[PDB]
């Protein structure tokens, strides 16, 4: 497995294009009818930073949950004692740029549990192998992963 | 270490007009370029990161672009409250490094000063010194001549001026001029006058008192 | 609400060390890296270093390696910056600033600590009234203090519209002087109390001075 390079995105197209995670459909709000589409991930082998102390980072689409759970397994196999960590998931708060897939519960920003920045290139490769539709080595501090809509 | 060259060093612009600031890195920094706004007396405020991403709640009029060495920050339609020093910062290389900043100053219509004169307190005179203060309130532009006259004699060398930063809400300046005399010298003279010459006045304004 | 609260201004003799503090609230303090940034006239903004409370990891700018020490007390949510063997080149505003795990750039900043390196003794200001068209002006002359800074509020922060606190001027005595003025309705003079709240932390000087006609 070869790590992604810094600022590399796979596939090599923009996130919201047809061959990556596709079109932003619209923002999902807590009060809404579309909220019921989101399902909480309480996998004990995934660390959720829970920046807002709401548990909102756990709420994600079915495909997001499926690819995140596969990545949780490959992270533990890659580095025994280390877990997948989510820094940002579903965004109720406008903390991402306009038309972010975070607003749709279709995207996670991730690290390893030990916050070893040197692991993040390989983490991104693992995210691609776990079947995330778009993977972006966005900063030294995190990998951005998203999925297609249901 | 990466060097950030920011140009220009300053800009004078009217409310509603565009501001374009450039930041050039000494080597490519990918998109790891942050823009901050530092209003006078305040800490820097984050506006844009990853070269083009607005921070939560930052207005639409602020944009950024670039990848590699050459970055552009734009205020589409500058507002009175946008007066500040703007800074770029790279964090591709360690250590993070900052540009030298761009001071953005607002140009507005001429506004004449309101003038006020304050004699020294009896509390200060007790202690042996007399400070006489002349205030020029809310004027534009900053250029002004403030002359002290004591019994109609024009003074030199015994006063100091201070000017506020531009106001965020009416784009004006204010100025103090303080005349400092010994109690002895203060008590030798009767008429203390502040004479103010400014573009916005039809003729100079004098405020005076008799001791 | 995230807040970084820094310690007050410091007057320090050359050769001596100073330790300044930064207390975080409104977030889990241990979870975010805390950076220190120097702002001088001579060098604008300079990054000094970062501490990661969660690991105890520190990374120093090589330019500050012999000057700066970063520590943290997790139990008080407080980061410290010690600056050793001060010279005049160390006189500056020092900021703490956090990142939020998106890169080494800073959403929340402390209010800054002014450090003045000098052999001269602190001196608290004398505060004199500037005694008072539909508009009247009044103020406080804040005279003969060292070092910077001084704060001036009016009516304990109740009066902010029309206030102008001038930049300090350095007098030939080597002491600073400034005025703070405010324009009020002429009408509201016999009526309303005007008090200027002066604080000069280096000399532990606090004056709440009443300005009347």
């Amino acid at each position: 497995l070869t790590p992604l390079a810094y600022k590399q995105f796979i596939p090599n197209v923009a996130e919201k294009t047809l061959g990556a995670s596709g079109r932003y459909e619209g923002k999902i709000s807590r009060n809404s009818e579309r909220f019921k589409e989101l399902t909480p991930n309480y996998n004990p082998d995934i660390i959720f930073k829970d920046e807002e102390n709401t548990g909102a980072d756990r709420l994600m689409t079915q495909r997001c949950k499926d690819k995140l759970n596969a990545l949780a397994i490959s992270v533990m196999n890659q580095w025994p004692g280390v877990k997948l960590r989510v820094t940002e998931g579903w965004d109720e708060d406008g903390h991402h740029s306009e038309e972010s897939l975070h607003y749709e519960g279709r995207a996670v920003d991730i690290t390893t549990s030990d916050r070893d920045r040197s692991k993040y290139g390989m983490l991104a490769r693992l995210a691609v192998e776990a079947g995330f539709d778009w993977v972006y080595y966005e900063s030294k501090a995190h990998i951005h992963c998203s999925v297609k809509a249901e | 270490d990466i060097v950030m060259t920011q140009t220009p060093k300053f800009l004078l612009v009217s409310a509603g007009d565009k501001v374009t600031i450039t930041c050039k890195a000494s080597q490519s920094v990918s998109n790891d370029l942050t823009w901050y706004q530092q209003k006078p007396g305040q800490s820097p405020k984050l506006l844009i990161y990853y070269a083009s991403n607005r921070y939560t709640g930052v207005p639409d009029r602020f944009t950024g672009s670039g990848y590699g060495t050459d970055f552009t920050f734009t205020i589409s339609t500058v507002q009175a409250e946008d007066l500040a020093v703007y800074f770029c910062q790279q964090d591709y290389g360690s250590p993070p490094t900052f540009g030298g900043g761009t001071k953005v100053e607002i140009k507005r219509t001429v506004a004449a000063p309101s003038v006020f004169i304050f004699p020294p307190s009896d509390e200060q005179l007790k202690s042996g010194t007399a400070s006489v203060v002349c205030l020029l309130n809310n004027f534009y532009p900053r250029e002004a001549k403030v002359q002290w006259k004591v019994d109609n004699a024009l003074q030199s060398g015994n006063s100091q001026e201070s000017v506020t930063e531009q106001d965020s809400k009416d784009s004006t300046y204010s100025l103090s001029s303080t005349l400092t005399l010994s109690k002895a010298d203060y008590e030798k003279h009767k008429v203390y006058a502040c004479e103010v010459t400014h573009q916005g006045l039809s003729s100079p304004v004098t405020k005076s008192f008799n001791r | 609400q995230v807040q970084l609260q820094q310690s007050g201004p410091e007057l320090v003799r050359p050769g001596v060390s100073v330790k300044i503090s930064c207390k975080g609230s409104g977030y889990t303090f241990i979870d975010e890296a805390l950076h220190w940034v120097k702002q001088s006239h001579a060098e604008s903004l300079e990054w000094i270093g970062v501490i990661r409370p969660y690991s105890g990891e520190t990374n120093y700018n090589q330019k500050f390696k012999d000057k700066a020490t970063m520590t943290v007390d997790i139990s008080s949510s407080t980061a410290y910056l010690e600056l050793a063997r001060l010279t005049s080149e160390d006189s500056a505003i020092y900021y703490c600033a956090r990142d939020w795990e998106r890169g080494d750039f800073f959403d929340y900043w402390g209010q800054g600590t002014l450090v003045t390196v000098s052999s001269a003794s602190t001196k608290g200001p004398s505060v004199f009234p500037l005694a008072p068209g539909g508009t009247a002006a009044l103020g406080c002359l804040v005279k003969d203090y060292f070092p910077e800074p001084v704060t001036v509020s009016w009516n304990s922060g109740a009066l902010t519209s029309g206030v102008h606190t001038f930049p300090a001027v350095l007098q030939s005595s080597g002491l600073y002087s400034l005025s703070s003025v405010v324009t009020v309705p002429s009408s509201s003079l016999g009526t309303q109390t005007y008090i200027c709240n002066v604080n000069h932390k280096p000399s532990n000087t606090k004056v709440d001075k009443k300005v009347e006609p």
